[PDB]
RNA sequence: GAGUCU
DNA sequence: TCCGCGTCAGACTCGTAATTATAGCATACGTGAGG
DNA sequence: TCACGTATGCTATAATGTGGTCTGACGCGG
C-alpha cells in the first residue's frame, strides 16, 4: 500500500528523499546497496536529465 | 561568519563538535593520570552522550539544548527532516531568472499571451540585453551595457522589446496541483506593475484576481524555449489530462 | 439633546430597540488589568504587593538573617514616551524598594536585637502602559496581548473510547493548582483507581491515601456503605436497607416476617420495595451461601486468642463464617457493592495496592518521583508534605480554591491554597460517582472553565519568577557572609529580575507589534484573546473542538471574528459589552425581569451563572414601560433556544450588538451577510490604510463615533470652554468656571501629532476639529487622527458603484476605477518610512560619515550637506545618497587589473570604501525628518549639532508661550477676583501686570483666592526654569548606543502611492478585489444627469458569495447621496432656513418606528445651516447591527431623495453612447484601499547573491530573492516532458556555481547553452552523510 | 530503569565512604609517599564535596556533570598537594582547587570564540562595578560612567563589553515559527554573483586583444609589472630584472602605456562611463 | 442542528440564526486550513510510488 | 510571532 | 497489551534583533626588537 | 634581554548524594 510500496523501490535515493531518511539509510549502509539511478527523484537530485 | 553588527554567528554543530572535543580530551588527560573507575566512567558516558547528541540529538532520549532552550540541530537533523537538505534544497530549489507580482486580468489578450510588467522584464532578461547591446555595438562592455539599463535608456527598451520577441516566460501559481499549474505565455510589454493573465486559463491555475499571486521563470536555453512553446504552452494544454475535458473552458 | 459636535452633524438612526446601556471604555481590559499589577494596594494582593508578600520574608539556610518586604515605589519615567520612541529605548520606572536585613543571635535563641539595616535597592525598570494600552518597548509601541487557559481547580474528563477497542469511557479527575505539581485521579479498563502525581508513572490511587495515614477500615468506611449480617441461632440474617437491591434480580427466596415478598430469580420491581418499606423490614433470614463473595470491612479477630481471624477488605468464605461465629461474633460489616450504582473501584484497587502502612506507601511515592535513589522516612515525608502540603510549593490561588469547592458543591468559596486530606477524598469520591452514572462531566471548551489572564497577571508571574531567581542568590549570601559589614544592596541583584521581565515584555509571543494600519485594528488588537503562547495551546495541540463556537460564547466571544489561517479559533476578539469578572472569567450584561415587568436593573452574568436562567432575546418586544407584548416570547436557557411563558423569563440580553465584536459591530447589513464573508469583511477593515482625505462613512452603523474616541487617536476635550487658539499643531482651550479648578491656571494644552511614522510605515496626522473660538463640551472630539472623519471612524472612501459587466475588466472580482478616483487623490495614501544609517567602529577602525566618498557624482554630492546628511524638503529616488558613509579597508591586495585601473585615474580615493546609506531601489519620497543620534565621548557632526540648535530653541519657545499663556490665563483670573470685592477696571489695566504682587483687598475668601493664584504664579516661574534645564540636558546628553556603534542617522522619507493597477480594495462585506484597470472618464458608464460612475464592481461576485449586505449598502448609500444631492441643491440656491428645516426635519423623522427622535426646532439658525452644509456631501445614515434599516423604509428614503425604488438606474455606455438595455444598480458603497499594495510585493531578479552553504539563490525580495522551485512546480515539468527546462531549474538556475556563470557569460554571447554540472546542494548532502559515518561513493562509469 | 548519566554517576559517589579526620591524615601521608588504594579512596571519599560546589555552579556555562568532571580535577591536584602535617582540615584546602578548577574550565569552554582569563578578569570587574552603579544609579552602567569610576580608558571598557557579545545562532529560525532559518536571509559575501564575474572574464579578454593594439614595447613592461601576462607582479625598479634594466625609461613607458590605453577607453566607450564604477 | 434557519439573507438573520450559522462557516474554513494537509500528503506518497 | 492566496 | 516512533499541502509579507558570572596576584611561556 | 599579551599556579576555619513542563493523533511494529 502506496507507502511501503515507495520505500520497497530497489533505489534507497528515491526511498529516503519519501520518508523514515535515518531508517532507510542504515538499511541499505548495512546493505551495501548500490543505487544505479533509473528513476525520475534520483535523477532531479544529482540535477541530471529526467 | 561575522553579521554587520560586528557580532558573530555560527552552526549549531560547531557546538556539538567543542561538547565532543572537550569530554575526549578530559578523557585522555584522566587516563594519564590514572583516575579511579568512577570518574572515568562518568567521563566515558559523557562521551558516548556528546557523540549521540553530535551524530543525533533527541534520539538518545532528551535532546540538549543551546542558547534559547531549542534542541542543537545536529547532523542527521539538516538531513531528516522535510526541511533537511532532501525536500528543501535538492528535490526542490530557488531559482534565477524568477520574479513574482500581483495577477490582473488581460480580456484583450489572446490565450498564448501574457501582460509582463516593464520594470519586471528588463531585469529578468538582463543577460539577453547585454548580448544583443554588444551585438549592435550600442554597449562598448558588459559594465556600459550595466549602466545604460541602470540609466533605463530610450534604445535600452527598444532591444528589450526585440528580445522578448518570440521569448516564452512560465507563469506559476502556488499551490501546483496538477501539470497546468504551470503554463507557458508569449509576454507582452506592459506600463504597470501587475502581471496580465488571460481569463480562459483562470481555471487551469484557480486564478482569480482578489490578490492572488504569480511567478515568473525564463526559459533559458534553446531547449528550454521549443520545450514551453510545444509542450507548455497555454494554447497546447486545453484538455485537462485527468479527464478528457477541456479545462479552457468560459465562465 | 444633543452635543456641540454631533450638531455639527446628525447620524440618522433607524434602529428601533432603545440602548439601555452604553459602550463602554473599549480598552477597559488592558488598562484596569496593568493598572491592578502597579496599583498600591496595602490588603489586596494584586501584583507587586502579592509578589513580595510571596517570596519575602526569605530567611537564610542558617536561620540567623533574614531579609523582610517594607514597602516600593516607581520613579517617575526618565524619559517620556515620544523620546523613548525616538531614541529606541523602553518606557519605564525604576522600581525601588524598602527591604529590612534583620539578623538573629544564634547563642540567644530567637533574639532580634542585634542588627537591623533598612535601605531602599533598585530592581529593575518596570515597563509602563500607555494611556492608549500599548508599552514602547526598544522605541517601538507594542501590545500585550490577553490569554485564555483552563481555570485552576479540578476537571473531570473522559478519553471517549480511544484507548481499548473494547471502547470503554475511562473516566479521570486532573487538580489543576495555579502553581504547583498536577494531581491526576484515573480509571484502568478492570475499574481499579490510579494516581498520577504530575503525570508521572502510576500508582494505586489507594497508596495516596496510605501516605495520608488511612488505615485499610478507614478507607472502606469513607467510600463504601456497610451492610450488616447478624448471625442469629443457626440462620443466618442480615439488615435491610428496603431500596439498596432495586433494579437486581432475587437470587433468593426472599421472605419478611413468615410471608414471601420475592420469588427467587424474579426481577424487584418498584412495588416490593415499596411494600417492604411500609412493612418496616430491618432483618431478613438468607442463606449462608450468599456471603461466598461479600467484603468484610473491619478486621476481626478472635478474642480468645487475639490473633487475626480476617483481615479488612477480605473475600469472605463459608469457612470464614463458620470461624467467626464459634469465636463469638454475631455482627459482620460487609461491604456494600452492587455493580451498577455502587461499584466496589476502591475495595479491588486496594487488591492491587502492593504497600501496607503508610510508610510503605510514602516510600513507594517517593520512588516513582525520584526513581533509584534509596529512601529515607525524613526524605518522604518532606517530599509528599512539599507536593501538595507546602504553601510555597503549591497555590490553587482565589479563583483555584472557588472553582475548586463551586465542583464539590461545597457552600464556601475562600479557603487554602493548599490541598486539604479531605479535598483529595471528595475528588476521587465525585470521580467515583460520575463512573457509577450520578454526576457528570465537565466540558473543557465551556468559558465556565476557560479564564482570562490579562497583562497584569501576566507581569506579576514573571516578576515572581525575577523574585525567586533572586531569593536563592539572597538565601545563598546570608549564609556565606559576616553578617554585620555586609548589607542588603550588596547581596540583592537587579539584572535577573529586569531579565525576567524584560523577556515577558520583549520576548514573549503575546508581545507584539501594535496593528496600528487603522483606528480599528488598535482597538481590536488590544481586545484580543489569544489560547496561544506559554501556559496555553499550540497549533498541534489545538483539535476542532476548542477552535467551535461554544454555546457560551453568546455575550462574550464573537463568533465572527478568528484569523482565517492556522490560528483559527484559538484567537478571538472579545465582544462588545463583554468583561473580565473578579476571578478573570468573562461576563455579560442582561436587563432584569421581575414578575414580568423588565427592569433597568442590569447583572453581568458569568458563564455558570448564565447556565440557570432563561434569558429573552433582544429582539423580544416589550410593551411600553412594562413587560412583553407577546404571550410566549423566545429566549434561551440550558444553552438552548426556544419558547417560554412570560412568568418563566429570568433576563434578557442588553443590546442586539452584545453578540458581535467591535470589528464586525462596523459591518452595516451583517443580517443580510454569510458569516464566512462576513468574518473577512471584518479582518479587511483591519488592513484598511487611511486615505489623504479620511472620508466618513455614509452607510455606518454608530459604533463609528465610539470607535473613534476609545481608540485615543482623536484628541478629545477633558475641560471643554472656549478655544482660546488654534493651529494646524497645537489647540489651546480655555476652560469654563465650573469645570475649572480654582487652583492652577485653566488653560488646557493639546500638542497635535504631526505626520508620524506607524508601525506599519503608515501616516499618523491629528487635524484640528474645531474653529478658533468654539464653544465646546467634555467629550468633544477636538483634533481628528488619521481614520477619522469630525468624531467618527472613517477607514475609506465611499464611491458610486454601479453592478455590471465591463468588457472583462470586472472578470473575478478584478476591480473597474473611474480616473476621477485618482484625481481626486481618493485613496492616495501616505507611507512614511524610516531609513538609519549606522556608524560603527571595525578591528581596522571607525567609520566616517564625511560627504568625502570615493567614485560619487556631483549630482549625488549636491543632495548632501557638509555633514554628509541630505536637506530637510529634498526630494530622493532610488540610489541617490541620504547619508555618505564610508568604511576603513585593510590593504587592498589587487588584481593586476585593478592596479592599473586605479594607476590610470589615480582615484586611490585613501585606504576607505562606500558603505553610504542610499534610497533603496524604486522607493521614492520627500526627506521630512532627519535625527542623529551620538555617543557622548564623540565629536559631535556639524549637521547633529544645527539640529540640537533647533530643539533647543523650540523647546525654549514651547515653555515660553506655556508660562507667558498660563501667566496671562491667571492674572485675567486675578483680575475678575480684584473686581469682585474692589471696583478698580481701568484702573487695574493701566500699571504693568509684572507689578501686581503688591496689590491686595480685604482679609476674606476673595483674599485667600488672590493667594492661590501668587503661589502658583511663582510656582510656574521656578517650574519653568527646572523644566527648561530637563529639556536642555535631554538635548545635550550623549545616547549611549549598542557596542561597536559610533552614531547614528535616522532619514525619515514621505512617499505618496497613488491607487494604481494591482493594488487591492475591499468592503466591508469581505469582497475584494485587484484593480484590472483605469478607465479614462469618458469611457464609464453615465447617468442620464451625465454623472459618471467612479467604480465598476462584477454582479457575479454577489449570488455565489451570498454578503447581501453590499448590495443593501448601495441602495442605502445612494437613497444618503440623494437626500445630500437635494441639500446641496437648496444651499446652492440659498433659498429658505425655514423651507430647508422643514425637508430635514421630514427626512431625519422617516423610519416606520424610528427610536431616534430629532425634534430639529431648537437648532438656532447658525447650527442648522453648518449642519445642512455637512449633509450636503451626503445625508450620513446609521443600520446597527441585527437592528438595521428594512427594504421599506430604505424604498422611502430613496422616494424623499425622487430616486427609483428599485435603486437601479438607467446608464448609458460612455463609449457608445447608446444605453444599456437594462436598468443597473448604482449606489455608494464605501470602499477600503488595503495595505497590500502592488508597490511593495512587485519582485523580479535575473542574478543575485547566493545562500552560505546550499549555494542557491536566497529567498524574499528584501534580500532580493529567486522565487522557490518547489517540489510541487518540479513534478509539472515531470508531468509535461520539460526536462532541459527542469534540470534548468535544478543546476544553472541554483546550486551550480560553475554552470551558472558559464551559462550567464554564454546568453550574454548569444549562446543559449546550459553546460550542466554538479549542484552544489548535494556535494553538501554526500559530506553531512560521510560526518555521519556512512562511507557514500560515487562509482564510476 | 536508571539510565541519566547523571543519577547513575551520583548514585556510585553515594556508594562511597566518607572520611574523618585521624583516617585523612593515615591516608595523606601514604598517599603523598605514592600509595595507589590512598590515592584512590581520598578521591572517591571526597567526590561528594566536588557535587556540592559543582551543583552551586550550575547555569553559567557548561552542564552540572561537565562541571563534576572539571571539579574532579581540581580534587586529583588537592590530594597531589595536600600537607597532612598541618593540623588544618583537607575539605578546606581542597574547596579552594575545586572552585579553581570549575572556574578556569567556565572562563575558556563556554565562550564559542575561545577568550582569555585576562580579559575575562578585567571583564569581572567591569561587571561589579556596573552592579554596585545600578544600586544607586536607578539607571544600567553606561560605558563612559563605568570608566569614570575605574579610571581606566572608555575604549578600553568599550572593547571588554564588545567582547562581552555573546553569539546568535545559525541554524535557529528566528520569524517565531519555523519559517526561515538566519542561514538564508545571509548571503555568502565572498562568492561573487555570476553578473560580477562575468564582467572581469569581459575585462581580462579585452585586456589580451588591448596588449596586441598599442606598442611591443609598451605591452612587455607595462604587463611584466602588473603581473597581468608576466608570472610576478613587480615594481618600477623592478622591472630592470628582466631586459628594460631601467628606471627613469621604465616609469616614462609604464605611464606612455597608460596615456595611449586612456585614450582608447574614450573612444570605445568607457573613461567616464567606467569611471563611477 | 435540529432547528434549521428559516430565514434566507435577503429576509436577513436575527442574532440566533446568525450565531448559529457560526458553527457551520468556521468548521469549513478550519476545515480548508487543516484537512488540506491531508489531501496533499496523499498527492506527495502517490508521487512518490508512481 | 501578525498576516496574504488557495 | 502497552510503549515507541513515524508521519502530518504549497508558496508568499512583515518585524524586530537578550541574559549570567566565574578573586587577585606572582611566576611561567613565546616572539620581536634593540644593544 | 625586555616588552607585552597569555598561561599556569596557589589560597589551609570547616565545608563531603542532584532538584523546569506538565494535553495530539492515527498507524504500525516489537
Ligand atoms: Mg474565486
Ligand atoms: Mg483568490
Amino acid at each position: 500500500g502506496i507507502t511501503k510500496a515507495s520505500l520497497a523501490t530497489e533505489s534507497f535515493i528515491s526511498a529516503a528523499s519519501f520518508q523514515e531518511t535515518t531508517r532507510v539509510l542504515t538499511e541499505a549502509a548495512v546493505a551495501g546497496k548500490r543505487d544505479e539511478l533509473r528513476g525520475l527523484k534520483e535523477n532531479v537530485i544529482v540535477g541530471r536529465l529526467i | 561568519v561575522p553579521l554587520d553588527g560586528g557580532r558573530f554567528a555560527t552552526s549549531d554543530l560547531n557546538d556539538l563538535y567543542r561538547r565532543v572535543i572537550n569530554r575526549n580530551n578530559r578523557l585522555k588527560r584522566l587516563l594519564d593520570l590514572a583516575a579511579p573507575d568512577i570518574i572515568v566512567r562518568n567521563e566515558k558516558r559523557m562521551l558516548q552522550e556528546a557523540v549521540d547528541a553530535l551524530l543525533d540529538n533527541g534520539r538518545r532520549g532528551r535532546a540538549i539544548t543551546g542558547s534559547n532552550k531549542r534542541p542543537l540541530k545536529s547532523l542527521a537533523d539538516m538531513i531528516k527532516g522535510k526541511q533537511g537538505r532532501f525536500r528543501q534544497n535538492l528535490l526542490g530549489k530557488r531559482v534565477d531568472y524568477s520574479g513574482r507580482s500581483v495577477i490582473t486580468v488581460g480580456p484583450y489578450l489572446r490565450l498564448h499571451q501574457c501582460g509582463l510588467p516593464k520594470k519586471m522584464a528588463l531585469e529578468l532578461f538582463k543577460p539577453f540585453i547585454y548580448g544583443k547591446l554588444e551585438l549592435r555595438g550600442l554597449a562598448t562592455t558588459i559594465k556600459a551595457a550595466k549602466k545604460m539599463v541602470e540609466r533605463e535608456e530610450a534604445v535600452v527598451w527598444d532591444i528589450l522589446d526585440e528580445v522578448i520577441r518570440e521569448h516564452p516566460v512560465l507563469l506559476n501559481r502556488a499551490p501546483t496541483l496538477h501539470r497546468l499549474g504551470i503554463q507557458a505565455f508569449e509576454p507582452v510589454l506592459i506600463e504597470g506593475k501587475a502581471i496580465q493573465l488571460h481569463p480562459l486559463v483562470c481555471a487551469a491555475y484557480n486564478a482569480d484576481f482578489d490578490g492572488d499571486q504569480m511567478a515568473v521563470h525564463v526559459p533559458l536555453t534553446l531547449e528550454a524555449q521549443l520545450e514551453a512553446r510545444a509542450l507548455m504552452m497555454s494554447t497546447n494544454n486545453i484538455l485537462s489530462p485527468a479527464n478528457g475535458e477541456p479545462i479552457i473552458v468560459p465562465s | 439633546v444633543y452635543s456641540y459636535t454631533e450638531k455639527k452633524r446628525i447620524r440618522k438612526d433607524f434602529g428601533k430597540r432603545p440602548q439601555v446601556l452604553d459602550v463602554p471604555y473599549l480598552l477597559s481590559i488592558q488598562l484596569d488589568s496593568f493598572q491592578k499589577f502597579i496599583e498600591q494596594d496595602p490588603e489586596g494582593q494584586y501584583g507587586l504587593e502579592a509578589a513580595f508578600r510571596s517570596v519575602f520574608p526569605i530567611q537564610s539556610y542558617s536561620g540567623n538573617s533574614e531579609l523582610q518586604y517594607v514597602s516600593y515605589r516607581l520613579g517617575e519615567p526618565v524619559f517620556d514616551v515620544q523620546e523613548c520612541q525616538i531614541r529606541g529605548v523602553t518606557y519605564s520606572a525604576p522600581l525601588r524598594v524598602k527591604l529590612r536585613l534583620v539578623i538573629y543571635e544564634r547563642e540567644a535563641p530567637e533574639g532580634t536585637v542585634k542588627d537591623i539595616k533598612e535601605q531602599e535597592v533598585y530592581m529593575g525598570e518596570i515597563p509602563l502602559m500607555t494611556d492608549n494600552g500599548t508599552f514602547v518597548i526598544n522605541g517601538t509601541e507594542r501590545v500585550i496581548v490577553s490569554q485564555l487557559h483552563r481555570s485552576p481547580g479540578v476537571f473531570f474528563d473522559s478519553d471517549k473510547g480511544k484507548t481499548h477497542s473494547s471502547g470503554k469511557v475511562l473516566y479521570n479527575a486532573r487538580i489543576i493548582p495555579y502553581r504547583g505539581s498536577w494531581l491526576d485521579f484515573e480509571f484502568d479498563p478492570k475499574d481499579n483507581l490510579f494516581v498520577r502525581i504530575d503525570r508521572r508513572r502510576k500508582l494505586p490511587a489507594t497508596i495516596i491515601l496510605r501516605a495520608l495515614n488511612y488505615t485499610t477500615e478507614q478507607i472502606l468506611d469513607l467510600f463504601f456503605e456497610k451492610v450488616i449480617f447478624e448471625i442469629r441461632d443457626n440462620k443466618l440474617q442480615m439488615e435491610l436497607v428496603p431500596e439498596r437491591l432495586r433494579g437486581e434480580t432475587a437470587s433468593f427466596d426472599i421472605e419478611a416476617n413468615g410471608k414471601v415478598y420475592v420469588e427467587k430469580g424474579r426481577r424487584i420491581t418498584a412495588r416490593h420495595i415499596r411494600q417492604l418499606e411500609k412493612d418496616d423490614v430491618k432483618l431478613i433470614e438468607v442463606p449462608v451461601e450468599y456471603i461466598a463473595g461479600k467484603v468484610v470491612a473491619k478486621d476481626y479477630i478472635d478474642e480468645s486468642t487475639g490473633e487475626l481471624i480476617c483481615a479488612a477488605n477480605m473475600e469472605l468464605s463459608l469457612d470464614l463464617l463458620a470461624k467467626l461465629s464459634q469465636s463469638g461474633h454475631k455482627r459482620i460489616e460487609t461491604l456494600f457493592t452492587n455493580d451498577l450504582d455502587h461499584g466496589p473501584y476502591i475495595s479491588e484497587t486496594l487488591r492491587v495496592d502492593p504497600t501496607n502502612d503508610r510508610l510503605s506507601a510514602l516510600v513507594e511515592i517517593y520512588r516513582m518521583m525520584r526513581p533509584g535513589e534509596p529512601p529515607t522516612r525524613e526524605a518522604a515525608e518532606s517530599l509528599f508534605e512539599n507536593l501538595f502540603f507546602s504553601e510555597d510549593r503549591y497555590d490553587l490561588s482565589a479563583v483555584g480554591r472557588m472553582k475548586f469547592n463551586r465542583s464539590l458543591l461545597r457552600e464556601e468559596i475562600e479557603g487554602s491554597g493548599i490541598l486539604s486530606k479531605d479535598d483529595i477524598i471528595d475528588v476521587m469520591k465525585k470521580l467515583i460517582d460520575i463512573r457509577n452514572g450520578k454526576g457528570e462531566v465537565d466540558d473543557i471548551d465551556h468559558l465556565g472553565n476557560r479564564r482570562i489572564r490579562s497583562v497584569g497577571e501576566m507581569a506579576e508571574n514573571q516578576f515572581r519568577v525575577g523574585l525567586v531567581r533572586v531569593e536563592r542568590a539572597v538565601k545563598e549570601r546570608l549564609s556565606l557572609g559576616d553578617l554585620d559589614t555586609l548589607m542588603p544592596q550588596d547581596m540583592i541583584n537587579a539584572k535577573p529580575i529586569s531579565a525576567a521581565v524584560k523577556e515577558f515584555f520583549g520576548s514573549s509571543q503575546l508581545s507584539q507589534f501594535m496593528d496600528q494600519n487603522n483606528p480599528l485594528s488598535e482597538i481590536t488588537h488590544k481586545r484580543r484573546i489569544s489560547a496561544l503562547g506559554p501556559g496555553g495551546l499550540t497549533r498541534e495541540r489545538a483539535g476542532f473542538e476548542v477552535r467551535d463556537v461554544h454555546p457560551t460564547h453568546y455575550g462574550r466571544v464573537c463568533p465572527i471574528e478568528t484569523p482565517e489561517g492556522p490560528n483559527i479559533g484559538l484567537i478571538n476578539s472579545l465582544s462588545v459589552y463583554a468583561q473580565t469578572n473578579e476571578y478573570g472569567f468573562l461576563e455579560t450584561p442582561y436587563r432584569k425581569v421581575t414578575d414580568g415587568v423588565v427592569t433597568d436593573e442590569i447583572h453581568y452574568l458569568s458563564a455558570i451563572e448564565e447556565g440557570n436562567y432563561v434569558i429573552a432575546q433582544a429582539n423580544s418586544n416589550l410593551d411600553e414601560e412594562g413587560h412583553f407584548v407577546e404571550d410566549l416570547v423566545t429566549c434561551r436557557s440550558k444553552g438552548e433556544s426556544s419558547l417560554f411563558s412570560r412568568d418563566q423569563v429570568d433576563y434578557m440580553d442588553v443590546s442586539t450588538q452584545q453578540v458581535v465584536s467591535v470589528g464586525a459591530s462596523l459591518i452595516p447589513f451583517l443580517e443580510h451577510d454569510d458569516a464566512n464573508r462576513a468574518l473577512m469583511g471584518a479582518n479587511m477593515q483591519r488592513q484598511a490604510v487611511p486615505t489623504l482625505r479620511a472620508d466618513k462613512p455614509l452607510v455606518g452603523t454608530g459604533m463609528e463615533r465610539a470607535v473613534a474616541v476609545d481608540s485615543g487617536v482623536t484628541a478629545v476635550a477633558k475641560r471643554g470652554g472656549v478655544v482660546q487658539y488654534v493651529d494646524a499643531s497645537r489647540i489651546v482651550i480655555k476652560v469654563n468656571e465650573d469645570e475649572m479648578y480654582p487652583g492652577e491656571a485653566g488653560i488646557d494644552i493639546y500638542n497635535l501629532t504631526k505626520y508620524t511614522r506607524s508601525n506599519q510605515n503608515t501616516c499618523i496626522n491629528q487635524m484640528p476639529c474645531v474653529s478658533l473660538g468654539e464653544p465646546v463640551e467634555r467629550g468633544d472630539v477636538l483634533a481628528d487622527g488619521p481614520s477619522t472623519d469630525l468624531g467618527e471612524l472613517a477607514l475609506g472612501q465611499n464611491m458610486r458603484v454601479a453592478f455590471m459587466p465591463w468588457n472583462g475588466y470586472n472578470f473575478e472580482d478584478s476591480i473597474l476605477v473611474s480616473e476621477r478616483v485618482v484625481q481626486e487623490d481618493r485613496f492616495t495614501t501616505i507611507h512614511i518610512q524610516e531609513l538609519a544609517c549606522v556608524s560603527r567602529d571595525t578591528k581596522l577602525g571607525p567609520e566616517e560619515i564625511t560627504a568625502d566618498i570615493p567614485n560619487v557624482g556631483e549630482a549625488a554630492l549636491s543632495k548632501l550637506d557638509e555633514s554628509g546628511i541630505v536637506y530637510i524638503g529634498a526630494e530622493v529616488t532610488g540610489g541617490d545618497i541620504l547619508v555618505g558613509k564610508v568604511t576603513p579597508k585593510g590593504e587592498t591586495q589587487l588584481t593586476p587589473e585593478e592596479k592599473l585601473l586605479r594607476a590610470i585615474f589615480g582615484e586611490k580615493a585613501s585606504d576607505v570604501k562606500d558603505s553610504s546609506l542610499r534610497v533603496p531601489n524604486g522607493v521614492s519620497g520627500t526627506v521630512i525628518d532627519v535625527q542623529v543620534f551620538t555617543r557622548d565621548g564623540v565629536e559631535k557632526d556639524k549637521r547633529a549639532l544645527e539640529i540640537e540648535e533647533m530643539q533647543l530653541k523650540q523647546a525654549k519657545k514651547d515653555l515660553s508661550e506655556e508660562l507667558q499663556i498660563l501667566e496671562a490665563g491667571l492674572f485675567s483670573r486675578i483680575r475678575a477676583v480684584l473686581v469682585a470685592g474692589g471696583v478698580e477696571a481701568e484702573k487695574l489695566d493701566k500699571l504693568p501686570r509684572d507689578r501686581w504682587l503688591e496689590l491686595g483687598l480685604t482679609d476674606e475668601e476673595k483674599q485667600n483666592q488672590l493667594e492661590q493664584l501668587a503661589e502658583q504664579y511663582d510656582e510656574l516661574k521656578h517650574e519653568f526654569e527646572k523644566k527648561l534645564e530637563a529639556k536642555r540636558r535631554k538635548i545635550t546628553q550623549g545616547d549611549d548606543l549598542a557596542p561597536g556603534v559610533l552614531k547614528i542617522v535616522k532619514v525619515y522619507l514621505a512617499v505618496k502611492r497613488r491607487i494604481q493597477p494591482g493594488d487591492k480594495m475591499a468592503g466591508r462585506h469581505g469582497n475584494k478585489g485587484v484593480i484590472s484597470k483605469i478607465n479614462p472618464i469618458e469611457d464609464m458608464p453615465y447617468d442620464e444627469n451625465g454623472t459618471p460612475v467612479d467604480i465598476v464592481l462584477n454582479p457575479l461576485g454577489v449570488p455565489s458569495r451570498m454578503n447581501i449586505g453590499q448590495i443593501l449598502e448601495t441602495h442605502l448609500g445612494m437613497a444618503a447621496k440623494g437626500i445630500g444631492d437635494k441639500i446641496n441643491a437648496m444651499l446652492k440656491q440659498q433659498q429658505e432656513v425655514a423651507k430647508l428645516r422643514e425637508f430635514i426635519q421630514r427626512a431625519y423623522d422617516l423610519g416606520a418606528d424610528v427610536r431616534q427622535k430629532v425634534d430639529l426646532s431648537t437648532f438656532s439658525d447658525e447650527e442648522v445651516m453648518r449642519l445642512a452644509e455637512n449633509l450636503r456631501k451626503g445625508m450620513p445614515i446609521a443600520t446597527p447591527v441585527f437592528d438595521g434599516a428594512k427594504e421599506a423604509e430604505i424604498k422611502e428614503l430613496l422616494k424623499l431623495g425622487d430616486l427609483p425604488t428599485s435603486g437601479q438606474i438607467r446608464l448609458y455606455d460612455g463609449r457608445t453612447g447608446e444605453q444599456f438595455e437594462r436598468p443597473v444598480t448604482v449606489g455608494y458603497m464605501y470602499m477600503l484601499k488595503l495595505n497590500h499594495l502592488v508597490d511593495d510585493k512587485m519582485h523580479a531578479r535575473s542574478t543575485g547573491s547566493y545562500s552560505l552553504v546550499t549555494q542557491q539563490p536566497l529567498g524574499g525580495k528584501a534580500q532580493f530573492g529567486g522565487q522557490r522551485f518547489g517540489e510541487m512546480e518540479v513534478w509539472a515539468l515531470e508531468a509535461y516532458g520539460a526536462a532541459y527546462t527542469l534540470q534548468e531549474m535544478l543546476t544553472v538556475k541554483s546550486d551550480d556555481v560553475n554552470g551558472r556563470t558559464k551559462m550567464y557569460k554564454n546568453i550574454v554571447d548569444g549562446n543559449h547553452q546550459m553546460e550542466p554540472g554538479m549542484p552544489e546542494s548535494f556535494n553538501v548532502l554526500l559530506k553531512e552523510i560521510r560526518s555521519l559515518g556512512i562511507n557514500i561513493e560515487l562509482e564510476d562509469e | 530503569r536508571v539510565l541519566d548519566a547523571t543519577q547513575l554517576y551520583l548514585g556510585e559517589i553515594g556508594y562511597s565512604p566518607l572520611l574523618t579526620a585521624e583516617e585523612e591524615v593515615y591516608f595523606a601521608r601514604r598517599a603523598l609517599r605514592g600509595d595507589v588504594a590512598s590515592r584512590r579512596r581520598m578521591i572517591e571519599s571526597n567526590l561528594r564535596l566536588v557535587v556540592k560546589i559543582a551543583r552551586r555552579y550550575g547555569n553559567r556555562g557548561l552542564a552540572l556533570l561537565d562541571l563534576i568532571e572539571e571539579g574532579n580535577l581540581g580534587l586529583i591536584r588537592a590530594v597531589e598537594k595536600f600537607d597532612p602535617e598541618r593540623g588544618f582540615r583537607f575539605s578546606t584546602y581542597a574547596t579552594w582547587w575545586i572552585r579553581q578548577t570549575i572556574e578556569r574550565a567556565i572562563m575558556n569552554q563556554t565562550r564559542t570564540i575561545r577568550l582569555p582569563i585576562h580579559i575575562v578578569k578585567e571583564l569581572n570587574v567591569y561587571l561589579r562595578t556596573a552592579r554596585e552603579l545600578s544600586h544607586k544609579l536607578d539607571h544600567e552602567p553606561s560605558a563612559e560612567e563605568i570608566a569614570e569610576q575605574l579610571d581606566k580608558p572608555v575604549d578600553d571598557v568599550s572593547r571588554m563589553l564588545r567582547l562581552n557579545e555573546r553569539i546568535t545562532s545559525v541554524d535557529t529560525p528566528l520569524g517565531g515559527d519555523s519559517e526561515k532559518a538566519l542561514l538564508d536571509i545571509l548571503a555568502d559575501e565572498k562568492e561573487n554573483g555570476p553578473e560580477d564575474t562575468t564582467q572581469d572574464d569581459d575585462m581580462k579578454q579585452s585586456i589580451v586583444k588591448w596588449l596586441f593594439e598599442l606598442n611591443a614595447k609598451q605591452r612587455e613592461v607595462l604587463a611584466r609589472r602588473f603581473g597581468l601576462l608576466g608570472y610576478e607582479a613587480a615594481t618600477l625598479e623592478d622591472v630592470g630584472r628582466e631586459i628594460g634594466l631601467t628606471r627613469e625609461r621604465v616609469r616614462q613607458i609604464q605611464v606612455e602605456g597608460l596615456r595611449r590605453l586612456r585614450e582608447i577607453l574614450q573612444t570605445q566607450g568607457l573613461n567616464i562611463e567606467a569611471l563611477f564604477l | 442542528i435540529e432547528t434549521p434557519i428559516t430565514a434566507n439573507f435577503r429576509e436577513g438573520l436575527n442574532v440566533l440564526q446568525y450565531f448559529i450559522s457560526t458553527h457551520g462557516a468556521r468548521k469549513g474554513l478550519a476545515d480548508t486550513a487543516l484537512k488540506t494537509a491531508n489531501s496533499g500528503y496523499l498527492t506527495r506518497r502517490l508521487v512518490d510510488v508512481a
